[PDB]
Protein backbone atom coordinates (compact mmCIF):
# COMPACT_ATOMS: atom_id res chain seq x y z
CA UNK A 1 0.00 0.00 0.00
CA UNK A 2 1.33 3.95 0.64
CA UNK A 3 5.01 3.46 1.00
CA UNK A 4 5.93 6.52 3.55
CA UNK A 5 9.77 6.78 4.96
CA UNK A 6 10.13 8.20 8.11
CA UNK A 7 14.01 7.59 8.68
CA UNK A 8 16.99 6.73 6.38
CA UNK A 9 20.28 6.53 6.36
CA UNK A 10 20.81 5.44 2.49
CA UNK A 11 21.30 6.53 -0.86
CA UNK A 12 17.98 7.74 -2.60
CA UNK A 13 18.44 4.69 -5.25
CA UNK A 14 19.09 1.91 -2.55
CA UNK A 15 15.94 3.74 -0.91
CA UNK A 16 13.62 3.20 -3.72
CA UNK A 17 14.69 -0.28 -3.91
CA UNK A 18 13.52 -0.59 -0.64
CA UNK A 19 10.59 0.10 -0.63
CA UNK A 20 10.24 -1.73 -4.30
CA UNK A 21 11.03 -4.66 -3.22
CA UNK A 22 9.44 -4.70 -0.01
CA UNK A 23 6.10 -3.81 -2.18
CA UNK A 24 6.37 -7.25 -4.39
CA UNK A 25 7.37 -9.24 -1.41
CA UNK A 26 3.85 -7.45 0.54
CA UNK A 27 2.20 -8.43 -2.93
CA UNK A 28 3.42 -12.20 -3.23
CA UNK A 29 3.50 -13.12 0.39
CA UNK A 30 1.22 -12.66 3.81
CA UNK A 31 2.95 -14.42 5.98
CA UNK A 32 5.46 -11.48 7.33
CA UNK A 33 8.70 -13.66 8.17
CA UNK A 34 8.16 -14.64 4.31
CA UNK A 35 8.25 -11.45 3.30
CA UNK A 36 11.56 -9.97 5.68
CA UNK A 37 13.23 -13.33 3.57
CA UNK A 38 12.82 -11.98 0.10
CA UNK A 39 13.33 -8.51 0.67
CA UNK A 40 17.05 -9.90 3.05
CA UNK A 41 17.89 -12.30 -0.22
CA UNK A 42 17.52 -9.64 -3.03
CA UNK A 43 19.47 -7.03 -1.03
CA UNK A 44 22.64 -9.32 -0.09
CA UNK A 45 22.94 -10.35 -3.90
CA UNK A 46 22.75 -6.87 -5.84
CA UNK A 47 23.86 -4.97 -2.48
CA UNK A 48 26.25 -7.75 -1.33
CA UNK A 49 25.72 -9.53 2.40
CA UNK A 50 25.00 -9.33 5.04
CA UNK A 51 21.50 -6.93 4.86
CA UNK A 52 18.82 -7.95 7.78
CA UNK A 53 15.25 -7.06 7.40
CA UNK A 54 12.08 -6.85 10.27
CA UNK A 55 8.57 -6.63 9.12
CA UNK A 56 5.77 -6.24 11.43
CA UNK A 57 2.76 -4.23 12.76
CA UNK A 58 3.86 -3.99 16.35
CA UNK A 59 7.73 -3.83 17.65
CA UNK A 60 10.30 -1.58 18.67
CA UNK A 61 14.16 -2.18 17.89
CA UNK A 62 17.51 -0.84 18.25
CA UNK A 63 20.05 -1.64 16.00
CA UNK A 64 23.05 -0.74 14.69
CA UNK A 65 24.01 0.09 10.45
CA UNK A 66 26.75 0.93 8.36
CA UNK A 67 26.36 4.09 7.11
CA UNK A 68 24.24 4.27 3.57
CA UNK A 69 23.02 1.24 4.40
CA UNK A 70 19.87 1.53 6.95
CA UNK A 71 15.79 2.73 6.13
CA UNK A 72 12.51 2.42 8.34
CA UNK A 73 9.58 3.34 6.21
CA UNK A 74 5.98 1.88 6.02
CA UNK A 75 3.62 0.16 3.62
CA UNK A 76 0.39 0.88 4.85
CA UNK A 77 0.27 0.01 8.33
CA UNK A 78 3.09 -2.68 8.27
CA UNK A 79 6.86 -1.34 8.79
CA UNK A 80 9.67 -2.55 7.38
CA UNK A 81 12.97 -2.45 8.75
CA UNK A 82 16.12 -2.83 6.75
CA UNK A 83 19.80 -2.82 7.26
CA UNK A 84 23.38 -4.11 6.68
CA UNK A 85 25.56 -5.00 9.37
CA UNK A 86 28.52 -7.27 9.31
CA UNK B 1 100.23 -30.81 -4.49
CA UNK B 2 97.31 -33.22 -3.51
CA UNK B 3 94.04 -31.49 -4.65
CA UNK B 4 90.92 -33.86 -3.75
CA UNK B 5 87.46 -33.38 -5.14
CA UNK B 6 84.89 -33.80 -2.98
CA UNK B 7 80.86 -33.19 -3.40
CA UNK B 8 78.14 -31.47 -0.97
CA UNK B 9 74.95 -31.83 -0.41
CA UNK B 10 72.40 -30.12 1.85
CA UNK B 11 69.39 -31.52 3.04
CA UNK B 12 65.91 -30.93 1.89
CA UNK B 13 62.88 -29.56 3.85
CA UNK B 14 59.03 -30.26 3.38
CA UNK B 15 55.94 -27.93 3.41
CA UNK B 16 52.59 -28.13 3.84
CA UNK B 17 49.25 -26.62 2.90
CA UNK B 18 46.82 -24.22 5.57
CA UNK B 19 44.20 -21.87 5.49
CA UNK B 20 42.67 -19.60 8.09
CA UNK B 21 39.21 -18.49 8.92
CA UNK B 22 37.48 -15.83 10.00
CA UNK B 23 34.44 -16.27 12.80
CA UNK B 24 31.44 -17.92 10.38
CA UNK B 25 27.66 -16.31 10.37
CA UNK B 26 24.69 -18.34 9.44
CA UNK B 27 20.68 -17.30 8.87
CA UNK B 28 17.55 -17.30 11.02
CA UNK B 29 14.01 -16.75 10.50
CA UNK B 30 11.79 -15.99 13.53
CA UNK B 31 7.65 -15.03 13.08
CA UNK B 32 6.01 -13.96 16.10
CA UNK B 33 3.00 -15.74 16.93
CA UNK B 34 -0.31 -13.86 17.75
CA UNK B 35 -2.10 -16.15 20.28
CA UNK B 36 -5.64 -14.58 21.71
CA UNK B 37 -6.49 -17.37 24.29
CA UNK B 38 -9.40 -15.48 25.59
CA UNK B 39 -12.92 -16.12 25.74
CA UNK B 40 -15.68 -13.28 25.79
CA UNK B 41 -17.61 -12.79 29.62
CA UNK B 42 -16.61 -15.21 31.95
CA UNK B 43 -19.08 -14.91 34.75
CA UNK B 44 -17.09 -14.50 37.50
CA UNK B 45 -17.58 -15.38 41.25
CA UNK B 46 -14.52 -13.81 42.88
Amino acid sequence: RKAVIKNADMSEEMQQDSVECATQALEKYNIEKDIAAHIKKEFDKKYNPTWHCIVGRNFGSYVTHETKHFIYFYLGQVAILLFKSG
Amino acid sequence: IRWETKSCQTASIATASASAQARNHVDAQVQTEAPVPVSVQPPSQY
